[PDB]
Protein backbone atom coordinates (compact mmCIF):
# COMPACT_ATOMS: atom_id res chain seq x y z
CA UNK A 1 0.00 0.00 0.00
CA UNK A 2 1.19 3.39 -0.72
CA UNK A 3 0.30 6.62 0.68
CA UNK A 4 -1.31 9.76 -0.66
CA UNK A 5 0.60 12.71 -1.79
CA UNK A 6 -0.95 14.48 1.00
CA UNK A 7 0.78 12.29 3.51
CA UNK A 8 3.83 10.96 2.40
CA UNK A 9 6.03 8.90 4.64
CA UNK A 10 9.65 9.17 5.30
CA UNK A 11 11.79 6.11 5.62
CA UNK A 12 15.14 6.31 7.34
CA UNK A 13 18.04 3.58 5.82
CA UNK A 14 21.30 3.15 7.65
CA UNK A 15 24.08 0.55 8.82
CA UNK A 16 24.12 -1.06 5.44
CA UNK A 17 25.77 -2.07 1.81
CA UNK A 18 23.90 -0.37 -0.56
CA UNK A 19 24.38 -1.76 -4.37
CA UNK A 20 22.82 0.36 -6.48
CA UNK A 21 22.57 -2.17 -9.53
CA UNK A 22 19.78 -4.11 -8.19
CA UNK A 23 17.09 -1.50 -7.95
CA UNK A 24 16.66 -2.23 -11.84
CA UNK A 25 15.41 -5.68 -11.59
CA UNK A 26 12.71 -4.90 -8.76
CA UNK A 27 10.53 -2.05 -11.05
CA UNK A 28 10.42 -1.47 -15.12
CA UNK A 29 10.84 1.46 -14.76
CA UNK A 30 13.66 2.96 -18.07
CA UNK A 31 14.19 6.49 -17.40
CA UNK A 32 15.63 6.93 -14.37
CA UNK A 33 16.72 10.66 -14.35
CA UNK A 34 19.13 11.80 -11.80
CA UNK A 35 20.19 14.95 -10.34
CA UNK A 36 23.04 15.92 -8.33
CA UNK A 37 25.14 12.72 -9.58
CA UNK A 38 25.28 10.55 -12.28
CA UNK A 39 24.02 6.69 -11.59
CA UNK A 40 26.27 5.20 -13.23
CA UNK A 41 29.28 5.19 -10.53
CA UNK A 42 26.55 5.87 -7.36
CA UNK A 43 28.14 2.98 -5.73
CA UNK A 44 31.83 3.99 -5.41
CA UNK A 45 30.79 7.48 -2.82
CA UNK A 46 29.80 6.82 0.88
CA UNK A 47 26.66 8.87 1.69
CA UNK A 48 25.65 9.69 5.67
CA UNK A 49 21.79 8.38 5.05
CA UNK B 1 35.53 13.51 -11.64
CA UNK B 2 34.34 11.14 -9.02
CA UNK B 3 30.63 12.44 -8.89
CA UNK B 4 29.62 12.90 -12.85
CA UNK B 5 29.87 10.89 -15.61
CA UNK B 6 32.48 12.57 -18.55
CA UNK B 7 29.97 13.28 -20.90
CA UNK B 8 28.80 16.36 -18.59
CA UNK B 9 31.83 16.10 -16.49
CA UNK B 10 33.76 17.54 -19.38
CA UNK B 11 31.49 20.67 -19.43
CA UNK B 12 31.44 21.06 -15.65
CA UNK B 13 35.41 20.79 -15.54
CA UNK B 14 35.39 23.44 -18.49
CA UNK B 15 34.29 26.06 -16.89
CA UNK B 16 37.03 26.48 -14.12
CA UNK B 17 40.38 26.08 -16.92
CA UNK B 18 38.36 29.33 -18.67
CA UNK B 19 38.14 30.95 -14.88
CA UNK B 20 41.43 29.64 -13.88
CA UNK B 21 43.31 31.12 -16.71
CA UNK B 22 41.67 34.59 -16.37
CA UNK B 23 42.79 34.85 -13.07
CA UNK B 24 46.86 33.81 -14.23
CA UNK B 25 46.85 36.29 -16.89
CA UNK B 26 46.36 39.48 -15.34
CA UNK B 27 48.64 38.81 -12.78
CA UNK B 28 51.59 38.46 -15.77
CA UNK B 29 49.52 41.50 -17.01
CA UNK B 30 50.29 43.73 -13.77
CA UNK B 31 53.65 42.35 -12.97
CA UNK B 32 54.70 43.86 -16.86
CA UNK B 33 53.57 47.55 -15.69
CA UNK B 34 55.57 46.85 -12.24
CA UNK B 35 58.33 45.83 -13.87
CA UNK B 36 58.40 49.16 -16.67
CA UNK B 37 58.28 51.35 -13.18
CA UNK B 38 60.85 49.58 -11.89
CA UNK B 39 63.00 49.86 -14.73
CA UNK B 40 62.16 53.68 -15.08
CA UNK B 41 63.28 54.53 -11.75
CA UNK B 42 66.52 52.18 -12.26
CA UNK B 43 67.51 54.01 -14.94
CA UNK B 44 66.78 57.08 -12.61
CA UNK B 45 69.09 55.68 -9.65
CA UNK B 46 71.98 55.27 -12.34
CA UNK B 47 72.08 58.69 -13.85
CA UNK B 48 71.89 59.75 -10.24
CA UNK B 49 74.95 57.93 -9.38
Amino acid sequence: RFASVYAWNRKRISNCVADYSVLYNFAPFFAFKCYGVSPTKLNDLCFTN
Amino acid sequence: LSRLDPPEAEVQIDRLITGRLQSLQTYVTQQLIRAAEIRASANLAATKM
